[PDB]
């Protein structure tokens, strides 16, 4: 929901990573959110219980 | 040609001072709310302008 | 007649910069020009306690 400049094209966060994008082909703000969500857990009880 | 000035006056070249004058943008990136800081050809503040 | 330009040179200079909510370059902050400036520079941030 930010505002692009029209030669403005990639958003940068505190991170200083890319943020939020623009096609080149067609004008339009995007927004980005990274996958690979956290990590395993596993619980188990005592194996002789 | 080579018809030269009518009232060309032969003036020293004085100076003034950049106040904030020549802040650019680095380049065709957004930024928010960010306190960024970088190293380019700038215009240097308080400087002799001419 | 009367006109007015004035001429500036570009040099290597380190400069502090603040973005608002839309982004736009709200204040500029030297870095080398006093050992005020180099301080604002060092901290990451102009308002020095
Ligand atoms: C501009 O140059 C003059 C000498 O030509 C010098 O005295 C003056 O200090 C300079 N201005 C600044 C802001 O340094
Ligand atoms: C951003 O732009 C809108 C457009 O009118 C304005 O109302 C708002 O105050 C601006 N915010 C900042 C932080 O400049």
């Amino acid at each position: 929901n930010k505002k692009f400049l029209p030669f403005q094209q990639f958003g940068r966060d505190i991170a200083d990573t890319t943020d939020a994008v623009r096609d080149p082909q067609t004008l339009e703000i995007l927004d980005i959110t990274p996958c690979s969500f956290g990590g395993v857990s596993v619980i188990t009880p005592g194996t002789n219980t | 040609q080579c018809v030269n000035l009518t009232t060309r006056t032969q003036l020293p070249p004085a100076y003034t001072n950049s106040f904030t004058r020549g802040v650019y943008y680095p380049d065709k990136v957004f930024r928010s709310s960010v306190l960024h800081s970088t190293q380019d050809l700038f215009l240097p503040f308080f400087s002799n302008v001419t | 007649g009367a006109a007015a330009y004035y001429v500036g040179y570009l040099q290597p200079r380190t400069f502090l910069l603040k973005y608002n909510e839309n982004g736009t370059i709200t204040d500029a902050v030297d870095c080398a020009l006093d050992p005020l400036s180099e301080t604002k520079c060092t901290l990451k941030s102009f308002t020095v306690e």
